[PDB]
């Protein structure tokens, strides 16, 4: 700054810490429903797919993790046909675990 | 049911703020978010008015 | 939740062949192991931290 | 070592077998909704187990 | 009754994923029985070396 | 070389220094046609092999 001011060079760069990034498996990548349209076209596509991901990552002296969510619908139904009784059925759909 | 690759405390976390505003405390179920000073995370050195 | 070791910077990740029907996409973030219990077990010899 | 320690007596110790259960009980987790096994037709995903 | 093509009697396969537990261990195996072959899955076991 | 000749060892080696390698997935290794005899197989057009 001022009428001596040092020959300079500038760095850019950005924070947000509160979140998690995401990515929607989505035609386009809005919110038209909570069960997207490519999550029904591998529906009809009745077939198996693998998947790599490649993430490039800044290096830290530390060992670190990375943490991924597969986005999924994980749910519950719940039945109570007496008075001593419930009876409860789970699914997940994608990444499944039986019942 | 439980699963090992489920995450019920983090998905509490992020319900409640759906639901309401983290910004206002309440001591019954000790909820009152992780904060920071932002002052202190992205410094604004503006100086002093000396 | 996949290792990085220290001052490596490409993170590569394969899952085996499944069915993707209904499924809806990722999220991902990044953690430090010391700042990460492991769940699997009653208590973590290892978690050195509060 | 003392003149009264010579008169020390020794006992074996309990014999103890150890080994897998027979046919492998509880080798593998069976009726538990928390580990359950799979045995699923590929590319469908339904579980038949 | 029986073929004259060439073909094994015995198949090994090694898991396509795997998972190292504190109290439990996964294998993931791509058990592929080809065209003309049924397998009576009482012939089946793991094999486990430790 | 020579009546004075030291004793000594063969070594032996080659180089090929514009080919890349081949293994043509043909059940007998020769081109027969551009679409081979394994690529149209019972097996490898009906199933998904690893």
């Amino acid at each position: 700054i001022g009428q001596t001011a040092v020959p300079s060079v500038t760095q850019k760069k950005f924070l947000c810490d509160r979140v998690m990034w995401r990515i929607p498996f989505s035609s386009n990548f809005m919110s038209m429903g909570a069960l997207t349209d490519l999550g029904q076209n591998m529906l009809y596509a009745n077939s198996a797919h693998a998947l790599d991901m490649t993430f490039e990552v800044d290096p830290m002296d530390e060992p670190t993790l990375l943490y991924l969510l597969f986005e999924v619908f994980d749910v519950v139904r719940v039945h109570q046909p007496h008075r001593g009784v419930i009876e409860a059925v789970y699914l997940r759909t994608p990444f499944s675990a039986g019942n | 049911v439980d699963l090992q690759d489920r995450n019920t405390e983090l998905s509490y976390q992020l319900l409640l703020d759906s639901l309401g505003d983290r910004t206002r405390y309440f001591s019954m179920w000790n909820s009152a978010v992780d904060s920071y000073d932002p002052d202190v995370r992205i410094i604004e050195n503006h100086g002093v008015e000396d | 939740l996949y290792p990085i070791p220290a001052k490596a910077t490409n993170v590569p990740i394969s899952i085996p062949s499944r069915n993707w029907a209904a499924f809806r996409g990722w999220s991902f973030t990044r953690l430090k192991t010391k700042e990460t219990p492991s769940l699997g077990s009653g208590f973590d010899p290892y978690f050195v931290y509060s | 070592s003392s003149e009264t320690n010579l008169t020390q007596q020794s006992m074996p110790n309990r014999p103890n077998y150890i080994g897998f259960r027979d046919n492998f009980v509880g080798l593998m987790y069976y009726n538990s909704t928390g580990n359950m096994g799979v045995l699923a037709g590929q590319a469908s995903q339904l579980n038949a187990v | 009754v029986t073929t004259d093509r060439s073909q094994r009697l015995t198949l090994r396969f090694v898991p396509v994923d795997r998972e190292d537990t504190t109290y439990s261990y996964k294998a993931r195996f791509t058990l592929a029985v080809g065209d003309n072959r049924v397998l009576d899955m009482a012939s089946t076991y793991f094999d486990i070396r430790g």
